[PDB]
């Protein structure tokens, strides 16, 4: 399994980015495609998530400004960034959710809930200037 | 934001044993806590989805559980490379999934 | 969300290359027969076995 | 399209269906049989 991801880059204050991920060996379909942000030295807070179809779950903090959406067609999941504010500064990581069958655990039987995560990518540096 | 100690140092072989608070609404009702284990610049790799339950292609030592609205990580056995910030993900509380500080462990 | 497509690569292995199925599902009881084979239509004989 | 309103409100009417509404249940040709 392999994530790649791109986007981001060196902005000004109020600008646009569009943020990138492409899945190998799986698809945005098969688990749930989350959106994480982890800041320099600290915790990784949870920003969105893109379940297997039709979704607009966001933190508390950042409510009415990401959007979250899918080209099924190349398989890659879009995060396009729209009026940035100053704790957006972290490095994003597109999470591919424990999908069904999660290390052939001798337990679970395609319950897709299993809200935990699997391998991701490198992730992106996401920087607010 | 559920609290986790701070940064620590200690000796190999010996039992740590790391609480980490939380409210009711996430970790002392809901039961789908998982713990995870990061080297700096690389992705996090799963240590314990469902804390009880452990992923293969880690050590077996590493156990962790919840009372109430604590979670509680039992780690045995350190080692030279287990050095390394332990992150606690709860349930998602309402589909708004929260984590903890994290616990930079120390060697000599 | 119920869909969760399949994955699949060029050598992602036997079981999971793609057999491409098609359901040629027959009646042959159902009504006056419409499709037929491809066979050469002989001349009609009548009063004779 | 216009939604038409100009329209007296009565309850709907019954009748006796008698014998009506039976149809071929087939494309098959039978005779001087009942099936």
């Amino acid at each position: 399994v392999q994530l790649v991801e791109s986007g981001g880059g060196l902005i000004q204050a109020g600008g646009s980015l569009r943020l990138s991920c492409a899945a190998s060996g799986f698809g945005v379909r098969n688990n749930y495609m989350s959106w994480v942000r982890q800041a320099p030295g600290k915790g990784l807070e949870w920003v969105s998530v893109i379940y297997s179809g039709g979704t607009t779950y966001y933190a508390d903090s950042v409510k009415g400004r990401f959007t979250i959406s899918r080209d099924n067609s190349k398989n890659t999941v879009f995060l396009q960034m729209n009026s940035l504010r100053a704790e957006d500064t972290a490095v994003y990581y597109c999470a591919r959710e424990g999908d069904v069958e999660g290390f052939s655990d001798l337990w679970s039987g395609y319950s897709r809930d299993r809200y935990y995560f699997d391998y991701w990518g490198q992730g992106t540096l996401v920087t607010v200037s | 934001v559920l609290t986790q100690p701070a940064s620590v140092s200690g000796s190999p072989g010996q039992s740590i044993t790391f609480s980490c608070t939380g409210t009711s609404s996430d970790v002392g009702g809901y039961n789908y806590v998982s713990w995870y284990q990061q080297y700096p610049g690389k992705a996090p790799k799963l240590l314990i989805y469902d804390v009880t339950n452990r992923p293969s292609g880690v050590s077996d030592r590493f156990s962790g559980s919840k009372s109430g609205n604590t979670a509680s990580l039992t780690i045995s056995g350190l080692q030279a490379e287990d050095e390394a910030d332990y992150y606690c993900s709860s349930f998602t509380s309402s589909n708004t999934r929260v984590f903890g500080t994290g616990t930079k462990v120390t060697v000599l | 969300f119920p869909l969760q497509s399949y994955g699949f690569q060029p050598t992602n292995g036997v079981g999971y290359q793609p057999y491409r199925v098609v359901v040629l599902s027959f009646e042959l009881l159902h009504a006056p027969a419409t499709v037929c084979g491809p066979k050469k239509s002989t001349n009609l004989v009548k009063n004779k076995c | 399209c216009v939604n038409l309103t100009t329209r007296t409100q009565l309850p709907p009417a019954y009748t006796n269906s008698f014998t009506r509404g039976v149809y071929y249940p087939d494309k098959v040709f039978r005779s001087s049989v009942l099936h």
